[PDB]
């Protein structure tokens, strides 16, 4: 299972039958490459990674020559170097001259690795023309210049293997290979926008970023994703006030190379309609005002209404930070009561799995172990519509291994061959007792993934007690070294919200609200409003909620702060700010501390570290980062998630509706971008065939 | 230290290592061309010296603390402004807030070279 | 210049196949294992080609639907093969070999004779839509190098006189001919 | 500990970041892997505002753009405690071994087929 | 210092034009030094007469550089661009008269009894002390050690040109005057033979990995564009390590000490200036004089304080 | 932020904005310091948006169009570098260095 | 000289915001912002030269590949405010529109040497 | 100075042997059609001033309230 | 398997192993088929002994050379992808594999094309360049851009636009494609031009003599000017 090979004095042992480039990169030897990639299948196309191997007449392609035991491998024979110059010359004398106006100026990997391996006189005459290539439209989200495509075929392999939209095929021979389609139809798939970070030349590129920047002006900054519960691995390109674009950084457990395609275009959703100043309504006449004026107006209105007991319904918004939610819960409990629910359509009730025993709550299997699962089934969700990179790992496993996959509930087209078994709870219990009671018990480490959309419904009862009772009642695999019972969330911060323990408590839920803390709660805001509203909308990008507001608080978004976030697997991941907040726009937990000053019940903590100290005092899984093992309550948690909500709700046969209609317009950032409006109207006959 | 021969037309270099904490002795006891240069070394670094007369500042402002060629504090400096209107002619500093920050160069290619070594032995 | 062009010019997914073609297609598919089942795609495109000349995007989409395939892989097959003519083509596709032995025995003058007869640039078709020119490379048959092929078969050993007689005849009268004489020696 | 040559009150006020520079996903090439970076945060009110006359971005951070390039994380952190300000370290993330038979172009009975 | 650290060598056209430009620069520096010296001493006419052909040397920069006196004309990879024709034709006709006018400014200072008591054995610096002071250049060779760099560590084609170096005998300011006044009429020979021996060849470096591509074929070629692009974005690769390089600037030995990271930007550069060493020696030299002695002894040792730091 | 105007200038020879986010209002452009001033400070850009409509479309019956932009009096190369563009579909007549429109006929 | 922006014959504002003239201005006196303009190509949204801090190294001219920023020979200066020095896009396009005759003489004696 | 139309400014600074009213093929790139030539306006009330071209970078929200 | 190497299989399993081993060389063996075409007297096809004189092969079985033995200019042996033997070292070599492999020619197809001396070798090899342009697949990066650049060069060599060093530049760029593909189609494209620089260059220079000022003074107004290659 290990083999020594010698690359130029560097002996190194790697696994048998592996890739020679993997040996070179383990040996710390830089080998130039264009059509190799890590998480794609190997093609021999780019012909650059040539290396000299003993007992071989030709320098073989190190991307695909498998590891033979005990090889002598030279990357520095003059045949190798003075053939690499040869191959780079014969890659460049049909490339166009777009280098000043090609988007990847300091990132054309061809251009980057040209000077140290290349050759000056690309031989030409005015008589000679190279060739031209027809530009092609792949979608209004991706700008495309196919003149530059060096036919690395990384795009094709990505659209086939990982994306599952095979609509980007190759075409033609000779000079006349074009990539895309000659039906001229737009790609409208999930995670399409990974491909512009993937084509190593600037043939594919970003449409709203198109020419705005060029990568040495850019304070490239580590941060954590939003608009998905997975807490993806982003990195923000910043010009200093504006945010230019995002790049998915590498993080091998959680979504190793990819971004959710909604998360790629928060930049056009950021700098467009932010709340820069507090706004107050005279009434249908909505004027901005001084900060202290608005604070004193809020405190004076609180003293006017005096909502002392079991009132002032704060509600967890979609996209916030843990520290603001800690300030929210602590300020409400300091003020006198507890009424904090979430955005969900009538989730003014417990999520039918207790805040006790953390393992019951989140996606407690590892994201990598998804490709270690024998056969899984999904209920109440469309994982293409939510957490698209989770769908990417699903397809990665489904092409790798043999998995029996079934959807139950919503009718979904996902690219890994589900077997839908009804739109009803009775169909669910039938399918569990019928044949997956054989499969999941017979299989080795199965998983069972549930949507958040079922927790929205009043059918969080018998529908959810059925699957919990099945988890207990099939205890043979799902107890000790594996935990299949898992849910996903729509938003990221709802995971940390249920971690801190926002309570929907029925002693307080059966009352009417008279003060409302909206934190971006665009979804629930049409219903939950009284006449005596006094809606305090804190946040940014006032799409919905500011339109229902009484006082606007211009909160800073995720980009401008060190928002410690929780994924849907319980990992704490801490951010960094990449720009200051625009305008007045102070930071959110500081806003709630100042409200605690004016609405005169002050918090016991005000500096930066004190927030983290109280957060450690609340749940110390959130101060130790990105490493979770909840092995201790794998068995008692399903008892305490089953017996509680048992039979309080008769199983309603209302069908399992689609959780998200428009994926592209969500979350009060992606809700409000002219990128996502264009991609949302990319549904038409152009996409269909 | 770079030294120069006269009879032999031959340079040499001589290195020590010193910490901001602990000094290393000067070489002004041997000749007189030192006591200006070691002032320059002290001013640019805070590499403190020893056995030396007149270890002043030359290369900065006279009330200016910090040491510039340490890679601790950047190009702007901490307090570098000057203005004189109200407290008259007292050209007193502030927090140095520039008018456009030195937008850096943070690009880097694959790898420069591997050296073709040569030694006599 | 084998091009990969649009699909606008009145070829917009409206066609099918016919009765005996589906039976013959099932006969073709039966030569291939039941799982891992694509490899009949090239002869099935030939059956579509002989059913409907100038194999359009429509019959290709019908094949891709028929053999459970995503369509771009079928396009990726029919982007290679010069058999799969796309533009509308006349009754007799006229393929002149202009490769090296065919060059060295005078197919150059044969193409000159054809373009004197049919004033057509060698990548175009006749306005009558009776003939469509294509210079082609070596069909293997370097037997009598001034040969050409016409839409099915090979006509060995052509003088320009025999060529223009064939262009007169293949307007109406068929010439089931290898060559003027019989044998190869 | 008192700072000897640091005239600011940096040492009590700001959070600094020790991080391995991330592997860029756009280019292939990995020279940013082999450093360690010190970076002061922008957790500020100064924090690069907008100018009003020409419209540059005049900052207020006297040490906005500054990067050390260290060698080892523990040498980095021994410096960071030696000159003495509040840090936060960030662990890098590798890429995991996966065996790549180039021959992954073969099947049994199975529905899906690829390029 | 950089091209030593690149292991490259500029072609012969580049070495000859940098050598002749180094020697008109030497004419310019010693001319402005003697002129500002004599203005501080008190005579105004040598100052203005010398600036009259400093203006011609300003033009000879200007027909090459982009400005009058500062220039980005040298590069690490050789220079910016080859000369224009009328420059090389004119510079002979300049050097035809410059010896005559150098004699003309020489006739009223070198001989008079003023400069013979205005400069006496004044600021005598012995060689045992001058070596111990870190002095160099004109004051060193005024103290009678026949050593510079150019004849002794020959950078950039001073090897190939007949070059004779004046040597002092007395370490005063008078030989420090006369040694500059000899270096004029030694540098004019260099301008003569570099007008004669001027080859034809590439005036940048030969490859295009390191300096700049030629601007003609940067618009007809892929590779010329990528080299142009990266040479003006990321600078370029420099191999790691240290170096130090000293040449005799006309104020003394300038040293450049560069520690290169192995990256786009120099990890450390330390200059070394004769105007920072001679200024350091000034206290040991100035003792036992008067103030109008000290005014002259500033100007002798080339104290232009833009070469302090 | 108040009520004041001086109707003497549109955007350019073109009437409206030249591109995305290039405004021509003056009040947001700090009307404090335009006062006592001629308005004959230079509005000289003619907004090259208008100058492609000045330009006539060029036809090439090949398939690949070379573009230089260089003059036929200059001794040195002065135009934009040699981009080869395609004339294949009608519409893509755009040399991305000059905006000269190349149509296939 | 003073940084006049050239255009083509019938000029479509020859600068493409290619940012090469940014990355070598050794006092960072260049501040550019760019955008895809309406007609498809890329143009300069704003173009900024700190004539406070332009050393006149000419590297801007030595690297702008379409030869669109050009050092003039004109010494036409001496403003009374800094606010009359900070050249925006309109000043430079105006300055190139004021003369290209002199610049055409300059390039046609220099471009076979640049 | 600056009353000189700057095509002649070489011929007053010796940028060319030939007077600029000689060659027509060198002299004509001009179809940027007006040539108004403001000399210099410094100290004059109509001095040049400057301004950001674009708009603010962040685009504050518009106060629209629903019910 | 090749169709001809499997066509002999039942006959060679009904006859003995010594039957096929009776012929040719000590390592090369048996009879192989010959398709003889090009500008010859009688274009024909036979199935004959390996290791025969090519002159006896032409003269005894296919008429001969159209023009006779003193009117060839080159012979293409074996494949299309084989270098051309000259008129003197085609006289007495063999028709095997291994000895002709020692005369640089791997006769892997055994299909012989013979040319009159009154015809252009340049047009033949240029036609092979266009052949590989129609037949390069697309996976190899060097093969496509290679064949395109070779076609662009051989058009210049037909018309005589090249310079004397461009011959060796062409040889170097053919050496660039000599071992750097996936399949041997690129090597097959690299063989005829490497055969062109071998045994030849009086006639490259003779065609290039037929005008002056190579890389001619042109302008490229909207298309190119002053010359063009094929369109
Ligand atoms: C680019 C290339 C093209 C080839 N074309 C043919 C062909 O058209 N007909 C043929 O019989 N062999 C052809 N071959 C040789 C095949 O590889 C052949 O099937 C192989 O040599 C089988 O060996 P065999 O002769 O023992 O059967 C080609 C080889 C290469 C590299
Ligand atoms: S990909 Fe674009 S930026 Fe990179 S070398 Fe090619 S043309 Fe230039
Ligand atoms: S689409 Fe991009 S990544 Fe894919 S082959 Fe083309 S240029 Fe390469
Ligand atoms: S001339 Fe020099 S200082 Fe001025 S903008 Fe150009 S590069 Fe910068
Ligand atoms: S160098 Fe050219 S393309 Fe780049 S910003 Fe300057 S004028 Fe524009
Ligand atoms: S040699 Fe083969 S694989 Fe390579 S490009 Fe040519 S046909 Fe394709
Ligand atoms: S990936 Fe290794 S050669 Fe193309
Ligand atoms: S010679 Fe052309 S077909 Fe065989
Ligand atoms: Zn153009």
């Amino acid at each position: 299972a290990e083999i020594e090979l010698t690359i130029d004095g560097h002996k190194v042992s790697i696994e048998a039958g592996s890739a020679l480039i993997q040996a070179c990169e383990k040996a710390g030897v830089t080998v130039p490459r264009y059509c190799y990639h890590d998480k794609l299948a190997i093609a021999g196309n780019c012909r650059m990674c040539l290396v000299d191997v003993e007992r071989a007449p030709k320098p073989v392609a190190s991307c695909a020559y498998p590891v033979a035991p005990g090889m002598v491998v030279r990357t520095d024979t003059e045949r190798v170097k003075q053939a690499r110059e040869n191959v780079m010359e014969m890659m460049l004398q049909n490339h166009p001259l777009d280098c000043p106006v090609c988007d990847q100026g300091g990132e054309c990997d061809l251009q980057d690795q040209s000077m140290r391996y290349g050759r000056d006189r690309g031989r030409f005459t005015e008589i000679t023309g190279k060739r031209s290539t027809e530009d092609k439209n792949i979608g209004p989200l991706v700008k495309t210049s196919m003149n530059r495509c060096i036919h690395c075929t990384r795009c094709v392999r990505f659209a086939n293997d990982i994306a599952g939209a095979p609509e980007l095929g190759s075409s033609g021979r000779g000079n006349d290979m074009q990539i895309g389609t000659y039906l001229e139809k737009n790609l409208n798939t999930e995670l399409s926008g990974n491909v512009i970070d993937l084509c190593p030349v600037g043939a594919l590129t970003n449409k709203p970023y198109a020419f705005r920047a060029r990568p040495w002006e850019l304070k490239k900054t580590e941060s954590i994703d939003v608009m998905d519960a997975v807490g993806s691995n982003i990195r923000i390109d910043s010009k200093g006030v504006e945010v230019m674009r995002v790049i998915p950084r590498v993080h091998e457990d959680v979504n190793e190379e990819w971004i959710n395609d909604k998360s790629r275009f928060a930049c056009d959703g950021l700098k467009t309609q932010r709340l820069t100043t507090p706004l107050i309504r005279v009434g249908d006449k909505f004027v901005n005002a001084t900060w202290d004026d608005a604070l004193s107006t809020i405190a004076k209105a609180y003293q006017q209404k005096a909502p002392k007991g079991d009132e002032f319904k704060a509600v967890a918004g979609a996209l916030v930070e843990v520290e603001s939610m800690v300030a929210l819960k602590d300020m409400t409990n300091a003020l006198g009561s507890e009424n904090t629910t979430t955005d969900t359509p009538n989730g003014n009730s417990a999520p039918a799995h207790g805040i006790t025993f953390r393992s019951n709550y989140l996606f407690n299997s590892s994201i990598a172990g998804i490709e270690d699962a024998d056969a899984i089934l999904l209920v109440g969700t469309n994982p293409r519509r939510e957490a698209a990179v989770m769908n990417a790992r699903i397809r990665k496993a489904w092409l790798r291994q043999e998995l029996e996959i079934a959807s139950v509930g919503p009718t979904l087209d996902a690219t890994f061959d589900v077997a839908e078994l009804g739109n009803t709870h009775a169909d669910l219990e039938k399918a569990l007792s019928g044949e997956f009671g054989e499969v999941l018990k017979n299989a080795k480490n199965p998983l069972i993934i549930v949507g958040s959309g079922i927790t929205d419904r009043e059918d969080a009862g018998a529908f959810f007690n059925t699957i919990g009772k099945f988890v207990e009642s099939t205890p043979s695999v799902l107890n000790e070294n594996w935990n299949g019972y898992n849910v996903l969330q729509r938003s990221a911060s709802r995971a940390g919200a249920y971690d801190i323990g926002f309570t929907p408590s029925d002693e307080a839920s059966k009352t009417t609200p008279k003060m409302v803390w909206l934190l971006g709660a665009d979804e629930v805001a049409a219903s939950d409003i009284p006449a005596d509203a006094f809606v305090v909308y804190q946040g940014h990008n006032g799409d919905v909620g500011a339109q229902f507001a009484d006082v606007v608080l211009p909160g800073a978004a995720y980009t401008e702060k060190a928002g410690t976030y929780v994924n849907t697997e319980g990992r704490s991941q801490i951010s960094r700010a990449a720009t200051g907040p625009p305008g007045g726009a102070r930071e959110d937990w500081k806003i709630l501390r100042a409200v605690s000053e004016y609405l005169g019940v002050a918090l016991p903590y005000e500096d930066a570290y004190e927030v983290r100290d109280r957060l450690a005092e609340i749940s110390p899984s959130l101060v130790r980062y990105d490493l979770v093992e909840p092995t201790v309550f794998g068995d008692v948690a399903v008892q305490h998630s089953l017996v509680g909500p048992n039979g309080s709700v008769t199983p309603s046969s209302a069908p399992l509706t689609e959780t998200i209609e428009n994926f592209y317009m969500t979350d009060s950032i992606s809700r409000s971008s002219p990128t996502m409006a264009k991609s949302s109207i990319a549904f038409n006959k152009d996409n269909k065939k | 230290y770079n030294f120069l021969s006269v009879r032999h037309n031959s340079r040499i270099r001589l290195k020590t290592y010193a910490t901001e904490v602990t000094p290393v002795p000067s070489i002004t006891c041997l000749y007189e061309g030192a006591n200006w240069f070691e002032r320059e070394a002290y001013d640019m670094y805070g590499v403190f010296f020893e056995g030396h007369p007149d270890l002043r500042r030359i290369m900065t402002d006279y009330g200016f603390e910090g040491h510039p060629l340490r890679k601790d504090f950047p190009l702007t400096g901490y307090t570098e402004v000057r203005w004189d209107e109200e407290k008259r002619r007292v050209v007193y500093e502030p927090l140095e807030l520039t008018q456009a920050f030195r937008n850096f160069s943070a690009g880097s290619t694959a790898w420069e070279p591997v050296g073709p070594g040569r030694d006599d032995r | 210049s084998v091009h990969r062009n649009t699909e606008n010019n009145n070829p917009s997914i409206p066609f099918e196949f016919s009765p005996e073609n589906m039976k013959r297609a099932e006969e073709v598919i039966a030569k291939y294992p039941p799982q891992y089942k694509k490899a009949a795609v090239m002869p099935l495109l030939d059956i579509g080609q002989r059913q409907l000349g100038y194999t359009s995007i429509s019959v290709m989409n019908y094949v891709a639907k028929l053999l459970e395939m995503p369509p771009m892989r079928v396009y990726e097959v029919a982007t290679f093969y010069t058999m799969y003519n796309r533009t509308p083509m006349g009754r007799y596709h006229l393929q002149i070999c202009t490769t090296t032995p065919c060059q060295l025995c005078g197919s150059d003058g044969i193409m000159e004779a054809v373009q004197n007869t049919l004033n057509i640039k060698p990548g175009e078709t006749t306005k009558d839509n009776l003939f469509t020119l294509s210079e082609v490379e070596c069909l293997g048959a370097c037997v009598n190098a001034p040969m050409m092929a016409i839409n099915d078969d090979y006509y060995e050993d052509l003088t320009p006189e025999g060529t223009v007689k064939l262009l007169e005849d293949c307007k109406a009268g068929k010439m089931p001919t290898p060559g003027p004489e019989n044998h190869v020696r | 500990e008192i700072v000897s040559g640091a005239p600011a009150e940096l040492s009590r006020n700001r959070v600094v970041r020790i991080y391995q520079q991330a592997k860029p996903a756009t280019q292939s090439g990995e020279y940013g892997t082999f450093a360690w970076r010190l970076d002061w945060d922008i957790v500020d009110v100064a924090n690069r505002w907008e100018n009003d006359l020409i419209g540059w971005q005049s900052s207020g951070d006297y040490m906005q753009a500054t990067q050390m390039k260290f060698t080892s994380k523990e040498s980095a952190i021994k410096f960071a405690n030696k000159q003495g300000w509040d840090f936060y370290i960030q662990e890098p993330h590798h890429r995991k071994f996966r065996v790549k038979q180039y021959a992954n172009n073969f099947v049994h009975s199975y529905g899906k087929l690829k390029h | 210092a950089v091209e030593k650290l690149l292991n490259v060598e500029v072609p012969l056209r580049g070495k000859y034009i940098r050598t002749m430009f180094g020697e008109i620069t030497r004419v310019l520096n010693h001319l402005m030094s003697v002129c500002s010296h004599a203005m501080d001493v008190g005579a105004l006419t040598p100052f203005l007469w010398g600036f009259e052909e400093r203006e011609k040397l300003m033009e000879f920069y200007e027909r090459v550089s982009g400005a009058r006196l500062h220039a980005a004309y040298v590069r690490p990879g050789g220079v910016s661009q080859d000369l224009p024709a009328g420059l090389l034709d004119d510079i002979y006709m300049w050097a035809t008269q410059f010896g005559d006018r150098l004699d003309e400014i020489e006739e009223l200072l070198t001989d008079n009894r003023i400069w013979k008591l205005r400069t006496v054995n004044i600021g005598t610096v012995t060689a045992q002390d001058a070596l111990n002071l870190g002095l160099s250049g004109p004051m060193l060779r005024g103290s009678g050690i026949p050593f510079d760099i150019r004849k002794n560590a020959p950078y950039d084609a001073y090897d190939k040109v007949d070059f004779d170096v004046p040597v002092g005998m007395n370490g005063d300011c008078y030989d420090r005057y006369l040694i500059r006044m000899a270096e004029f009429r030694q540098s004019l020979r260099i301008i003569e033979q570099c007008c004669n021996d001027m080859p034809a060849g590439a005036v940048k470096v030969e490859d295009f990995k390191i300096n700049s591509p030629p601007r003609n074929l940067m618009k007809e070629d892929m590779e010329a564009l990528i080299h142009h692009f990266l040479l003006y974005t990321k600078g370029y690769s420099v191999p790691p390590g240290e170096t130090y390089t000293a040449i005799e600037a006309p104020k003394g030995e300038m040293g450049v000490y560069v520690v290169s990271d192995g990256s786009e930007r120099p990890y450390k550069c330390k200059i070394r200036a004769p105007g920072f060493a001679h200024l350091g020696a000034f206290d040991h030299i100035a003792r036992g004089h008067f103030l109008p002695d000290a005014v002259a002894i500033i100007g002798t040792m080339d104290l232009v304080f833009g070469e302090v730091d | 932020i108040p009520e004041e105007y001086t109707k003497q200038a549109p955007n350019r020879d073109s009437t409206w904005a030249p591109a995305q986010a290039s405004k021509t209002e003056i009040y947001k452009n700090n009307m404090v310091r335009f006062e006592q001033k001629d308005l004959s400070k230079q509005p000289m850009p003619y907004a090259g948006i208008e100058l492609i409509a000045q330009q006539p479309v060029r036809f090439v019956h090949g398939n690949t169009a070379v573009c230089d932009g260089a003059n036929h009096n200059g001794p040195g190369a002065q135009g934009h570098p040699k981009i080869f563009i395609n004339v294949d579909a009608p519409g893509s007549h755009a040399c991305q260095y000059c905006g000269t429109r190349y149509e296939k006929e | 000289g003073e940084h006049a922006l050239r255009r083509y014959p019938s000029g479509e504002e020859r600068c493409i915001a290619c940012k090469l003239c940014e990355a070598i201005c050794p006092a960072l006196a260049i501040t550019i912002d760019a955008e895809e303009r309406i007609d498809g190509s890329r143009r300069t949204t704003k173009y900024d030269i700190d004539m406070t801090k332009c050393i006149y190294c000419g590297y801007c001219q030595e690297s702008c590949p379409v030869d669109a920023i050009v050092e003039t020979p004109n010494v036409e200066y001496a403003t009374e405010t800094r606010e009359e020095l900070l050249y925006n896009k309109e000043k430079l396009l105006a300055n190139g529109d004021k003369w290209e005759l002199e610049l055409q003489y300059a390039l046609d004696a220099d471009a076979p040497y640049r | 100075m600056s009353q000189v139309e700057p095509g002649w400014h070489f011929w007053l600074g010796y940028g060319v042997d030939t007077a600029p009213c000689n060659t027509p093929k060198e002299k004509l790139p001009i179809r940027a059609y007006p040539y108004k030539f403001q000399p210099n306006y410094t100290g004059t009330p109509g001095a040049f001033v400057t301004y950001n071209t674009l708009k603010p970078k962040i685009s504050a929200w518009e106060p629209v309230t629903k019910q | 398997t090749n169709v001809e190497t499997v066509a002999v299989a039942p006959t060679i399993l009904r006859r003995g192993g010594d039957w096929f081993a009776s012929f040719g060389r000590e390592r090369n063996s048996g009879t192989k088929l010959f398709c003889i075409s090009g500008n010859v007297n009688e274009p024909c096809t036979v199935e004959e002994e390996m290791s025969i004189p090519l002159r006896e092969l032409l003269e005894k079985h296919c008429g001969g050379i159209k023009g006779g033995w003193d009117n060839l200019l080159g012979v293409i042996p074996g494949g299309c992808s084989v270098p051309i033997l000259p008129k003197n070292i085609c006289e007495d070599v063999l028709m095997d594999f291994d000895a002709l492999k020692d005369v640089q020619s791997g006769l892997g197809t055994a299909a012989v094309i013979v040319i009159n001396k009154q015809q252009d070798v340049i047009r033949a090899i240029q036609r092979f360049a266009a052949f590989y342009k129609h037949e390069s697949c697309g996976q190899c990066t060097p093969c496509r851009e290679g064949t395109t650049w070779l076609l662009k060069a051989m058009d210049r060599f037909r018309t005589g636009q090249a310079k004397e060093r461009e011959i060796d530049m062409l040889y170097e760029l053919t050496k660039d494609i000599e071992g750097h593909t996936i399949c041997a189609l690129g090597d097959a494209a690299a063989w005829p031009i490497q055969g062109l620089i071998r045994n030849f260059r009086p006639e490259m220079e003779t065609r290039m003599k037929k005008f002056h000022d190579e890389v001619g003074a042109v302008s490229v107004g909207g298309w190119m000017k002053d010359a063009r290659v094929e369109k």
